[PDB]
DNA sequence: AGCAGATATCACTCAGCACGA
DNA sequence: TCGTGCTGAGTGATATCTGCTTTGGGTGGGTGGGTGGGTTGAGGCAAT
């Protein structure tokens, strides 16, 4: 038997034996024994379902064309102890390894799979431990670290040198290609044939190319402790990591922790000091998702193909709507009306493109006009938790440029370049806007064009240039003298204007009155609220089902399968109209705008008609329905109406309700 | 080919290595117990063919490398060595409570392995040595595989406080519980086997830093010389720690015990040379002065003031102002010439503008040093090469338990010991090895000087412990040894036979010290030692010591101090007849150009030197210059120059009897050199050349008349 | 250990929560009301959060209206030197930053940068204004989020960020007379508007 | 033009022996 | 054991050739840095 093909056990793969864990796993038989063992954990994993975790992501991965496994570290560590700190301890080799047992398991499903993609890597999910760039030592050097941070700067993405070929100046020899680090240059000092000081020109008859980029990581200012300069640190991506993060946004790197010899730092410091980076393994997306941290994976809006049948399960159901209305913002005891108008924003309407030359919004704005208690920023928090892209502005602390896009000279390059800003990181998202009548004028008026047009314009340093801003927006304001006057017309309780006040599809006025009944039951939900939250009222495994207990008492639909389920409608769900009562409509917005002739009234333009339409098509996508029906165009219908007549007056309310009883 | 052979033969050991055993993790007791694989016996004997069939038969340490890469000592023997040692020493406990309860199953399988996992660190441990004819591999490997067993040293000192050494004990006291004539040859080869373990664990230390000379060394140069291993210091593997080591185990008392019992309860062949080469390597690197001097603050604050008196010496030589004042000399020479110097001290100073004048200067004499690795000669670091002053640096404790050990060896057995290693040399002179003949003569010089020295101090413990150097078997084994080991031009078998008969000389003047009637029996002795033959011998030595090392001329000077001494008294004393002895014959005999010059390049040296050595290198110019009135020898500018150096205050300390003898010296000669001067201006030129061998005018210059 | 007993004797005290309120600000004099107050806001309520994300308060807001040396300030000193974190700041702040956050940036190349603000400085702490009838406009609208969302929402050029104000104000205001005119309500004798007057939990 | 690294060709020291003294 | 060469290869050493690079300025770049210099004018932004 050849002793090069000879293998270990598991408990004997425990005992080391070597003067360092690289030694001991770069060994032929402990490698071989490794990658045995990393396939069979791939291959044999089950969850508490009982199915192949991993099958089924390989087979999705081989379904999408992409060369990214992703392996949750908890599930390693439970299976496999030993492997899950030689991958902590030793992350290069480790993944070496595993990259190469994911190759064998995916070609295992799709054998012809290397004309796809030539290797397969392998991201971490979940490292138990995590780092501030501020606690990074010495300790932590070639191992593997979970940072956090904003992503300052970056760079435009490169092809790099896979492997190097070298040939002799004098002698002429061509010396064998050689592996590029990502972190610093390969140079060969000693010819093996030669023998020669000399250097070697670099060529190379054919050459393989690798994407690469390079971040600026930076503290997030969350984070930082108040009134302390940032620590910063430069990230390294590689192949498939390249433009998934941008400028501005917040995120958790997980990579190698790695040193390298900077002439310059040492010139400069004094002392044998070292650069430092990261090279990131996998990259997760943590704006907006603050609340979001207690679950798992690089993305939680991603979905899986068992929770893809659950997800049409729970649609084909007839009360759908009224489910997914009843949980929006579930502690919040009622404004049932301020839910159904959050959802619909959430789920939007299709966009529309006339034979390439008529381009219509796609998106629904919702504006709240209400009291100082009555749960506003609440709903606003709640809405930028579910949503997929969320950002969330104050009323003084947005400047004009601060919302839409923004020029400045680069620092580097000594150039004007442009910035994105509020709008542009809520594309396909939500903006939401608390304290919107506190705003500034100049401001305000910057989402003008935004709102509609679903672009922004520059002309600014001899930039001309147009974005893509296709974000709705939901605003919080407060009625002129801090609280709502019923007795006059909307105008007059707020000092918008007649556009900003027709960009918003749906307008929520919210009352506080004194009531008896009303009173007690809304102190009855927050108290019971209150005592279900208090912090002290497997391990993991009972964790979860206690807090699943108590969701269930207030909410029909888990929370985040509602988040999936809102992403997965969002991106593969486009209602279309082809069956439709024209006459109804017609007569609804003509009514409409007759009872709108009056002065100071609630504006009414083509744009609400359009907003019916897209009303109708966000309830038909709440079903998962690939045609608007009758009932959901009947249902906007209704919401549109009752928005309408609970915008008028306490005198003539009376008369408009009378009046709309047809459509309500 | 050879790699990927050496690719399958490290593969296939790192297999054997994992195979062998290793902690038993499933346990909840913690720290885990060690647990034997079921092949472990099988193991060890497969790693020992390895050993015999690929070490050895084909001439490289690739093995070696190979086993020490995968830490098979440190974590498979080791502990398989300290478990089965508290398992024996748990059942002698549970003996002691009933000698009839026992706790131990396959017993002879327990000590099968363990008698193999000596076996094996035996084998890993010997002593390596390096030979002309050594391959290629062999010569490669040095260097790591001497750090690989720096390694070892410190693990198998260190690991549970070095239980491994009561584990050897053990095993040597398994073979000692039968008796002599029921030892079979396999319980000898055992003792053996644990006396080469202690003596390796002893002698292991630091190698030599080689450097291949194919090329004139670069403008960078040396870095520095380090042959140390990452995580292992000085600390670690110095003689301090294995005195810990043996006293905290009893390695001491079980040493004492064989030694005491030497040729009477065993047998002596086997356990005779063991003993002397484990002791050579105990005291090699010891000075005796030290082991006979809080205290510490005392030394502390003298040395400083010492450093304080030597930078008040040294400012002189510095200015006051900064560099860049600028201060510019021209200085005149006995004819109208002007020389331009550079700093205050030279405007200030005369004796500084000429000695910036000599520093100023770029070109230099080549100097030639023959030098010769101690490790070509397969030696270890001894007195010969160690630079003189360099002391072994022992704890309080620790120096008190050496002591005791070395004059409870010294009062128990040494003489039994010494009597034996003569006997055996003798009768085997020719097959003797440089090592061997070096160490014998090593061991015996530092075992007479060390009871001739605690003698001095105490008044009890007395040279009848150390009274067989006297007898004639050893005196004629050590004059033979030195006889040809000059002959046969073999200078560190020399310099070895010179300090045992430096030892030997000291030793015969006290005991005619003692007793004169009981000291007839030693004139015998000193007539046959002072043979014509040894005279010229002797007399030589010197003559040749100047083209050596400095430990050499030292132990030259030292040998000449002591044959005076003992022919000066004897001559006085009584008649001597080898041929009678004409003391002034030998005296005269001494008296050369070779000699005079032998000291002055020994005085050179004397920022390095204590005050005895000083003391002897002016008692032998005494007399040269007054006994002997052979002054013209004397009358050179080595000697004017180095005594200038001597008496500069930038030289000597003032408060110091060196100085005294070199003031005295220095005024009686000076004295001389003027009243010859004055006679004879011929001298003045004569000064700076070297004698005259002229029949018709040699006698004028040597005598003036 | 024997701090432990200390502890429990104070415990097993009949009269405890009476002498807690006359041990606080003792150079303070006959202000026993204002005392129980402080004494609360420094015990403070416990935070809670729902079920999706929805973060409660769990801070207690205090405002000390009074007229000229009536000892306002000093109240507030005394939090300041007993409290672990506080900050001393006033309405009329003279930085920047003010009360909240403010964004600063280097000139040229350098981008905006954050600067601290007192809201901000008191993380978990409590944040004492001298005048709050005094605060700027930005200040006014700007504390509407840190008072209830416990957070600083700034979205400027090339910088957006959500910032931690876990605090609890503290705040001392003058009556908009001269005096406190006891005919009139408290709403009138005070700028503050209805918003921010229910933001605070004492009076 | 000046400077730092390197090659290669230039001597000098200890080495040792034959004659005779 | 002195004197006088003759032999001698080893161990130097010093007299002697082979390749950068520079100033400063974009006729070396922005994966050399901006605390090693240049650097006044226009432009956009926030606090005011
Ligand atoms: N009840 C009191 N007990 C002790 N000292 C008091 C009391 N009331 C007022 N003082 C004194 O009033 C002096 C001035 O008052 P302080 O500095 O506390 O602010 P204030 O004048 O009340 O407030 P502001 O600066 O807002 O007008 C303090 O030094 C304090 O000694
Ligand atoms: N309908 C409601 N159901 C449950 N809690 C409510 C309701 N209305 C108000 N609250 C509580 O009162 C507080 C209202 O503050 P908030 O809504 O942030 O102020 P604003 O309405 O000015 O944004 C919240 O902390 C919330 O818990
Ligand atoms: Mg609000
Ligand atoms: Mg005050
Ligand atoms: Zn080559």
């Amino acid at each position: 038997i050849d002793p090069l093909r000879e293998e270990l056990t598991l408990e004997s793969l425990s005992n080391v034996k070597a003067n360092s864990y690289s030694e001991w796993i770069t060994q032929p038989n402990v490698s071989r024994t490794i990658a045995r063992e990393l396939k069979s954990f791939l291959l044999e994993y089950t969850d508490e379902t009982g199915r192949s975790v991993y099958g089924a992501r390989i087979r999705t991965l081989g379904e999408m064309n992409s060369e990214s496994l992703e392996v949750n570290y908890r599930h390693l560590a439970e299976s496999k102890a030993i492997l899950a700190l030689f991958l902590a301890k030793c992350p290069e080799e480790m993944l070496k390894i595993f990259d190469l047992v994911a190759m064998e398991a995916t070609e295992l499903h799709y054998p012809d799979y290397a004309r796809i993609h030539s290797e397969i890597h392998v991201r971490i999910s979940d490292f138990p431990t995590i780092y501030s760039l501020r606690e990074l030592r010495e300790s932590n050097l070639s191992s593997l670290v979970r940072v956090t941070g904003v992503v300052t700067r970056r760079t435009g993405v490169f092809p790099q040198l896979k492997y190097v070929k070298f040939n002799c100046l004098k002698c002429g020899s061509i010396l064998g290609p050689f592996f590029q680090d990502s972190n610093e240059e390969i140079r060969i000092s000693f010819c093996t044939n030669c023998k020669s000081k000399g250097p070697f020109r670099v060529n190379g008859e054919k050459t393989v190319y690798r994407n690469y980029q390079r971040v600026t990581l930076q503290e997030a200012p969350g984070t930082v402790p108040p009134g302390r300069l940032p620590r910063h640190r430069e990230v390294i991506l590689l192949a498939d990591l390249v433009d998934v993060s941008k400028p501005g946004e917040e995120v958790e790197v997980t990579g190698i922790y790695k040193n390298n010899y900077d002439g310059n730092l040492n010139a400069k410091n004094g002392f044998p000091v070292f650069a430092t980076i990261i090279e990131a393994n996998s990259i997760k997306r943590r704006e907006g998702n603050t609340a979001n941290e207690g679950e798992e994976g690089l993305d939680v809006f991603s979905w899986t193909e068992e929770e893809e049948r659950e997800f049409r399960k729970i649609s084909r159901d007839r009360g759908i709507i009224d489910k997914i209305i009843s949980s929006m913002a579930p502690s919040i005891y009622g404004h049932r009306d301020i839910k159904t108008a959050v959802a619909c924003s959430l789920f939007g309407g299709v966009p529309k493109n006339v034979n390439g030359k008529h381009s219509i919004r796609g998106d629904i704005n919702v504006l709240l006009l209400g009291d100082p208690g009555t749960a506003k920023s609440q709903i606003l928090k709640y809405v930028e938790k579910t949503a997929h892209r969320a950002v969330f502005a104050t009323g003084q602390g947005a400047s004009a440029v601060g919302l839409t896009a923004s020029v400045r000279k680069d620092p580097i390059t000594k150039e004007w370049t442009l910035e994105g800003g509020a709008l542009v990181l809520a594309d396909k998202g939500v903006c939401l806007i608390d304290e919107f009548d506190k705003m500034n004028d100049q401001d305000r008026t910057s989402i003008h064009e935004a709102m509609e047009q679903q672009s922004i314009s520059i002309s600014k340093a001899g930039i001309v240039t147009t974005l893509q801003a296709r974000c709705s927006i939901i605003a919080a304001a407060n009625p002129n003298g801090g609280r709502y006057n019923s007795t006059l017309p909307l105008a007059q309780n707020v000092s918008l204007t007649e556009p900003i006040l027709s960009r918003f599809d749906i307008l929520c006025v919210v009352r506080d009155l004194v009531d008896e009944e009303a009173d007690e039951r809304l102190a009855t939900f927050v108290v019971d609220s209150h005592v279900r939250s208090h912090p002290e009222n497997n391990a993991r495994q009972r964790r979860l089902q206690r807090q699943r207990k108590k969701e269930e008492e207030i909410s029909p639909i888990p929370q985040e399968l509602l988040m999936k389920y809102i992403h997965y409608a969002r991106t593969k769900i486009y209602p279309k109209l082809h069956q439709m009562d024209m006459d109804k409509v017609s007569r609804v917005y003509a009514d409409l705008r007759r009872e709108s002739i009056s002065t100071g009234s609630f504006p009414i333009t083509v744009r609400h008609l359009e907003s019916i339409l897209r009303i109708a098509e966000s309830f038909a996508k709440m079903r998962l329905s690939e045609f608007v029906s009758s009932y959901d165009l009947d249902r906007a219908i209704k919401v549109v109406v009752d928005s309408f007549v609970d915008a008028q007056k306490v005198s003539v309310r009376r008369q408009l309700r009378r009046s709309f009883a047809i459509y309500t | 080919a050879a790699d990927f052979s050496l690719t399958v033969l490290r593969a296939r050991i790192a297999l054997l290595a994992t195979a062998i055993g290793g902690p038993d993790y499933t346990s909840q007791i913690d720290p885990p117990p060690y647990k034997l694989g079921d092949d472990c016996l099988a193991c060890l004997k497969d790693l020992k063919r390895w050993f015999k069939l690929v070490d050895d038969q084909q001439k490289r340490w690739d093995v070696a490398m190979a086993v020490a890469e995968y830490r098979i000592l440190t974590d498979d023997l080791l502990p398989i060595l300290i478990d089965w040692e508290n398992k024996c020493s748990l059942a002698a406990k549970l003996a002691k409570n009933n000698p009839d309860h026992e706790e131990f199953r396959n017993k002879a399988y327990y000590d099968k392995i363990a008698l193999n996992c000596l076996q094996l660190l035996v084998l890993m441990t010997w002593p390596l040595i390096v030979t002309e004819q050594s391959s290629s591999n062999q010569i490669t490997l040095y260097g790591e595989l001497k750090k690989h067993q720096l390694v070892y040293k410190k693990t198998i000192l260190s690991m549970e406080s070095g239980k491994v050494l009561r584990a050897a004990i053990r095993l040597a006291l398994d073979v000692i519980k039968i008796d002599r004539l029921s030892r079979t040859p396999r319980d000898n080869m055992v003792l053996k086997l644990v006396l080469n373990f202690f003596r390796n664990v002893i002698a292991i230390e630091p190698g030599e830093f080689t450097i291949n000379t194919k090329k004139s060394m670069p403008k960078k140069g040396i870095t520095s010389i380090d042959t140390l291993p990452p995580n292992v210091s000085m600390d670690d593997i110095s003689l301090n720690t294995v005195i810990s080591s043996f006293h905290k185990n009893k390695v001491f008392g079980f040493l004492l015990t064989l030694t005491s019992s030497l040729s009477k309860e065993f047998d002596q062949d086997f356990i005779n040379i063991p003993l002397l080469e484990i002791m050579f390597y105990f005291t090699k690197d010891v000075n005796q002065e030290l082991l006979f001097p809080t205290s510490a603050g005392f030394e502390l604050s003298k040395l400083l003031q010492k450093e304080h008196q030597m930078r008040k010496n040294v400012i002189k030589h510095t200015s006051a102002r900064h560099s860049r004042f600028g201060g510019l000399l021209s200085i005149q020479t006995p004819d109208k010439t002007r020389l331009t110097v550079s700093g205050s001290q030279a405007l200030v100073d005369e004796k500084i503008a000429l000695q910036k004048l000599d520093d100023s200067k770029k070109w230099n004499k080549r100097i030639i040093k023959k030098h010769q690795s101690v490790a070509a000669e397969g030696l270890p670091n001894s007195l010969l090469n160690s630079q003189t002053g360099k002391a072994i640096f022992f704890t309080e404790s620790n120096g008190k338990h050496f002591k005791e050990f070395i004059n409870n060896f010294i009062d128990s057995g040494f003489n039994i010991l010494l009597h034996s290693v003569t006997n055996y040399f003798t009768t085997e002179q020719d097959r003797m090895v440089t090592l061997e003949q070096v160490e014998y003569l090593l061991f015996f010089a530092w075992f007479v000087k060390y009871q001739l020295l605690r003698s001095k101090i105490d008044n009890s413990a007395d040279i009848k412990q150390v009274s067989e150097a006297l007898k004639e078997v050893t005196f004629i084994l050590v004059s033979s040894l030195l006889r040809s080991a000059y002959d046969l031009k073999n200078w560190t078998v020399t310099h070895a036979g010179m300090i045992a008969f430096n030892e030997l000389l000291n030793l015969v003047s006290r005991t005619k010290a003692a007793q004169e009637e009981d000291s007839t029996d030693i004139e015998f002795i000193v007539s046959r030692l002072f043979s014509d033959e040894r005279i010229q011998l002797l007399s030589n030595l010197p003559k040749i010591g100047s083209k050596y090392s400095l430990q050499f001329m030292k132990s030259c000077i030292e040998l000449t101090h002591s044959v005076l001494k003992v022919l000066e008294q004897y001559s006085d004393d009584k008649t001597l007849v080898i041929i009678e002895v004409n003391f002034q014959k030998v005296q005269a005999n001494y008296m050369t150009e070779p000699v005079i010059e032998t000291y002055i390049n020994f005085l050179e040296r004397f920022r390095e030197l204590e005050d005895d050595s000083i003391k002897k290198v002016f008692s032998f110019f005494h007399r040269v210059f007054v006994q002997a009135k052979e002054q013209a020898l004397l009358f050179r500018f080595d000697l004017i120059i180095l005594l200038r150096e001597m008496l500069s205050p930038d030289g000597l300390d003032r408060m110091s009897r060196s100085r005294k003898y070199v003031s005295q010296f220095s005024d009686y000669f000076l004295a001389r050199l003027k009243k010859r001067l004055k006679k004879s201006p011929a001298w003045f030129v004569g000064l700076l050349f070297p004698p005259l061998h002229n029949s018709e005018v040699g006698f004028y210059q040597r005598y003036g008349e | 250990s024997d701090e432990i007993n200390e502890l429990k004797e104070m415990v097993k005290d009949e009269h405890i929560y009476d002498k807690l309120v006359r041990s606080i600000a003792p150079a303070v004099f006959g202000h026993e009301a204002v005392k129980k107050g402080i004494l609360l806001q420094m015990l403070g309520g416990v935070h809670k959060s729902t079920v999706e994300g929805i973060k409660l308060r769990g801070d207690i807001n205090i405002c000390v209206v009074g007229d000229p040396s009536t000892s306002k300030s000093q109240f507030l000193k005394y939090v300041v030197g007993f409290a672990p974190r506080s900050v001393y700041t006033s309405g009329k702040a003279s930085s920047a930053a003010g009360l909240t956050a403010a964004v600063v940036r280097d000139e040229e190349g350098g981008d905006y940068t954050i600067e601290a603000g007192a809201l901000m400085l008191a993380d978990n702490g409590i944040c004492c204004i001298d005048e709050f009838d005094k605060m700027d406009i930005s200040d006014q609208v700007a504390i509407h989020e840190a008072m209830e969302q416990q957070t600083i929402s700034i979205a400027k050029a090339g910088i957006h960020a959500t910032l931690n104000a876990r605090t609890s104000i503290l705040a001392a205001a003058n009556p908009v007379g001269g005096r406190y005119n006891r005919k009139l309500s408290l709403r009138g004798n005070l700028n503050m508007t209805a918003p921010i007057m229910s933001r605070f939990d004492l009076f």
